[PDB]
RNA sequence: CUGCUGUGAAUCUGCCGGGACCACCCGGUAAGCCUGAAUACUUCCCAGUGACCGAUAGCGGAUUAGUACCGUGAGGGAAU
RNA sequence: UCUACCCAUGGCCAGGGUGAAGCGCGGGUAAGACCGCGUGGAGGCCCGAACCCACUUAGGUUGAAGACUGAGGGGAUGAG
RNA sequence: GAGUGAGAAUGCAGGCAUGAGUAGCGAUUAGGCAAGUGAGAACCUUGCCCGCCGAAAGACCAAGGGUUCCUGGGCCAGGCCAGUCCGCCCAGGGUGAGUCGGGACCUAAGGCGAGGCCGACAGGCGUAGUCGAUGGACAACGGGUUGAUAUUCCCGUACCCGUGUAUGUGCGUCCAUGAUGAAUCUCGUUGGUAGUAGUCAAGCGAUGGGGUGACGCAGGAAGGUAGCCGUACCGGUCAGUGGUAAUACCGGGGUAAGCCUGUAGGGAGUCAGAUAGGUAAAUCCGUCUGGCAUAUAUCCUGAGAGGUGAUGCAUAGCCGAGUGAGGCGAAUUCGGUGAUCCUAUGCUGCCGAGAAAAGCCUCUAGCGAGGACAUACACGGCCCGUACCCCAAACCAACACAGGUGGUCAGGUAGAGAAUACUAAGGCGUACGAGUGAACUAUGGUUAAGGAACUCGGCAAAAUGCCCCCGUAACUUCGGGAGAAGGGGGACCCACAUGGCGUGUAAGCCUUUACGGCCCAAGCGUGAGUGGGUGGCACAAACCAGUGAGAAGCGACUGUUUACUAAAAACACAGGUCCGUGCGAAGUCGCAAGACGAUGUAUACGGACUGACGCCUGCCCGGUAGCGAAAUUCCUUGUCGGGUAAGUUCCGACCUGCACGAAUGGCGUAACGACUUCUCAACUGUCUCAACCAUAGACUCGGCGAAAUUGCACUACGAGUAAAGAUGCUCGUUACGCGCGGCAGGACGAAAAGACCCCGGGACCUUCACUACAACUUGGUAUUGGUGC
């Protein structure tokens, strides 16, 4: 079979992915940081 | 020479390869070999700016000498010919002999062991590179500058030549390999003779898995391609594009080359085109 | 009144506006100018109010609440 | 992080088979194209596992599974 | 004054019913008994037995998970049942590194990028740099130990930088101690200053430079080793059977890195002079010029053997301290076989021509009258991960899910094999069970006589299947077709045979005295042939394992394609033609810079279209003018046949008249094809025509326990009537109430606010629809001087 989920974990990729650094990189990135932080979310990215 | 490859399998039918009677080494000179990685035919955005490439073998460049201006009057031996994936022509190992190595494109008729020289005072035979001030008229060159001192871009491919028809004042006329007859500065270094290889052109690739090694990828043609992706997309059967020929972005078949260029008063006479 | 492009005015007998122009006139003195306080709004803090809600309502959130959970992610997002 | 393509750097491909030029010749032969015996081991070569795929069929079809299983099937040194 | 009234919104939330105590309880292995524990046991523990995997369903690494690991407790949630058990719940404990994997060391792709360039702003790129392993460099192996960690801890023995001591001063100093030209007369010489003064001489000594240091794919052959199979030897068993007392059988028949040696294999000329070419400088590299030998010389690299490591460690076995913790502990020789591992980044061949840091030399420079070099002592020289799972019940899959998950190791017997069967080690019986010859379904099995008569279709099944000898057609691109087709043999025992073959004990060979070569008893493996004999129905006895042949069309071919109904004739392809592009080309991505194209240059790139390979010119290609042949099948072409008893696909001649369709788009075309169609042989449960067996369901019992659906309900049939097809209405007919197992005619059954059709809207696509905008010319801005005019 090809029973490949879509989903393949991979922490070092998620944090370079979605990570921290790569929001703060750009404008819409720290955007997204600072709407998560409003919102209030413990976790503001990955 | 061409060595061609009998059909013991259905891809090897009419293949033909290179045979490779003029390389003296099967290894390049590792003092003058830089990396070389492919591209896909994609830009600095990552995109597909040039189709139908991707894939091949790795290849190494081998630092070629096109601006033939440092070793004026010292004279070179014909270390090797070796082959370079990188062109069609095969490349020529020169010994200078102040002790320098340096890559240029074979000449046809160039062996191991000919000398070479770099000069106004070179002789005129096959591998030397004098400026085309004394370069005489009517003889055939290769590797052929542009500007004085930018290095050489006409007539590199294997089996092309350039044609010295003339000078006059400070400008020579070239038949460029493409029948175009322009204008390019004496002061403008070129290397006597055709350039090697010139059988080349006959090799038979035989299979898809030959080019697929060269690197070009598959063509898709837009007749087959939906109405969305190309001009020529859609049609019940293989059209033409029910019009004239358009590339992919709509663009149809005439002159592309941009007008009002500075080299428009030196090109005499562009290619003659099917006559 | 104003952006860009081009062309381009003297010194008060000047110049501009009055929704052309002689002007009867009137008003004002741009471009080199610059510079003030007196009105909108509430993250937050204090004191209050309600013919507002009263746990399926009222904030998503009276309870672990932007939590659990879902999503790769932006984000969505409770119940008690 | 699926998937399409590409780039860099690694890895894998059990076993078996067939037999692509240069040596010596019987030779062909003035000489050559070339026949045969040995050597050599090429091939998007053949059979066939792993591996990748997904042609047929049966089952599944509130499934074991939001695309799978059984039995066969294709490629399996390559455009893998 | 209203958040003021619900029964409908396939409304929303919560709680419940209906189906229903119904389906299901998750593979293709399988459990049983005895004892224990406990309130309770099919499920937990223990002991046996049985069965399953065994290129894994065994053992590890990586990712991922994150404590799931171990110990002790718990059993009302979860586990598809129960549960005393558990990956569940609770507490405590557990992860030890100079060497392992990473960082502190390098860089690839790529990212970010001080400046910078470009861009109204936002920002896009990008140099220097700096990150970035999946790669490079880099020092450790055996044994033991814990409940849980182990190249980490311990034992033994190894390998990578510093401090206080001693050995030498290997050369020079404040002197002396070597080399160098140090100088006079359109030049001259030595006749001075002046072989003094300076430099190098020391001992060492780049961040800087300069240079070696560095990679593909395939293919063996050889030599080894691991592993395996025996064996000398050693220690033991008599396993209640006919034999079997050592003759038989069972177990062991081990031990690493490091260090020593430097074997097979592989690769190598060396020594001087010059030289700015490597930005400067080099003694290094490179180039050139010469001398000598190209040799069983020498030097590197190097599997392995051997020695040591190893008087240790470990081990079969021995006794009993059942807290079972203890001690003791033999032999360990030779052979055969043999890697997918090592020599080997080797060697050979090939084209498609195969990524920098450290390392090593060189120099400029530097410390320095010494300071430095090596050697031998005694002492010191980080952070992160480490448990546990890891083809899985611990990861991705909502689940303890038949799916997916990269890499390493790869016992034995058959076998070519990593297939397959059975097995060793090891791991499991995997989490609903017990029963029961219902139908029926599924998966297997067999089948008389037929043998494709089934059917759209040989779908499915059945069949062929392996090795060795033979023998192989049309056609062909001469490669193929081909394993064509077709035929014979295969088991076991004996003899040839103390044979042949492969390995290799000694003695001698030369002798360099060697890790030497040749031969070789023996021993151990081992093919095939011949001649006899033996048994059966069967000898490729299981498993495994091509059906073959002829035709027609399509596509040359291998390949790609609609993840999830289309794998094809479609796409691609090698070849071809046309067009563009003279080079920050054209063409593309961008507003631009810039980038790819390409570190390419008309034998090259892009685009278009064809899609191997072969053929396709007739009075003049000076004239009617594109030819009139042929391969051209719409062909309905009838006529006839071939093929069937009836024969489709198709094959032939006769056919068809200005034809008709291809001077390059039509015809052929070997090979190939899970392509479409057909005919054969064989084969068969496809069928005549079905029968029986087993298993999983179904069914019965126990436990757990849903679902879609549902306006209702003590829901018949007929003929009617009705929104025209009625359980519900009419008139009759029938029918005791309630279940269970089945069937599927209806409930216009469920499912999805019909995809068809129409209407309204949308979307996307096309264009000589409309209107715009992105993509090029004119005027003057930037920009502009005279003269010859």
């Amino acid at each position: 079979a090809k029973g490949k989920r879509t989903f393949q974990p991979n922490n070092r990729r998620r944090a370079r992915v979605h990570g921290f650094r790569l929001r703060m990189r750009t404008r819409a990135g720290r955007a997204i940081v600072a709407n998560r932080r409003s919102k209030g979310r413990r976790a503001l990215t990955a | 020479g061409i060595r061609k490859y009998k059909p013991t399998t259905p891809g090897r039918r009419g293949a033909s390869v290179s045979d490779f009677a003029e390389i003296t080494r099967s290894t390049p000179e590792k003092s003058l070999v830089r990396p070389l990685h492919g591209k896909g035919g994609r830009n600095a955005h990552g995109r597909i700016t040039t189709r139908h490439k991707g894939g091949g073998h790795k290849r190494a460049y081998r630092v070629i000498d096109f601006r033939r201006h440092d070793k004026d009057g010292v004279n070179a031996k014909v270390a090797h010919i070796e082959y370079d994936p990188n062109r069609t022509a095969n490349i020529a190992l020169l010994h200078y002999l102040d002790g320098e190595k340096r890559y240029i494109i074979a000449p046809q008729g160039l062996k191991q062991g000919d000398v070479i020289e770099s000069g106004a005072n070179a002789d005129i035979k096959p591998g030397n590179n004098l400026p085309l001030r004394n370069i005489p008229a009517g003889t055939v060159i290769h590797a052929v500058e542009l500007r004085p001192g930018g290095g050489a871009k006409l007539a590199r491919s294997a089996g092309v030549s350039i044609q010295l028809l003339g000078k006059e004042g400070t400008y020579a006329a070239l038949r460029m390999p493409s029948g175009e007859i322009r204008r390019v500065d004496v002061r403008c270094r070129a290397t006597v003779g055709e350039v090697g290889n010139a059988e080349q052109s006959n090799i038979n690739w035989g299979k898809a898995g030959r080019m697929r090694w060269k690197g070009k990828r598959p063509t898709v043609r837009g007749v087959v391609m939906n109405p969305v992706d190309h001009p020529h997309g859609g049609g019940e059967g293989k059209t033409s594009g029910g019009r004239h020929p358009v590339s992919p972005w709509g663009k149809p078949e005439g002159r592309t080359r941009k007008p009002n260029k500075p080299s428009d008063k030196l090109i005499v006479r562009r290619r003659r085109t099917g006559k």
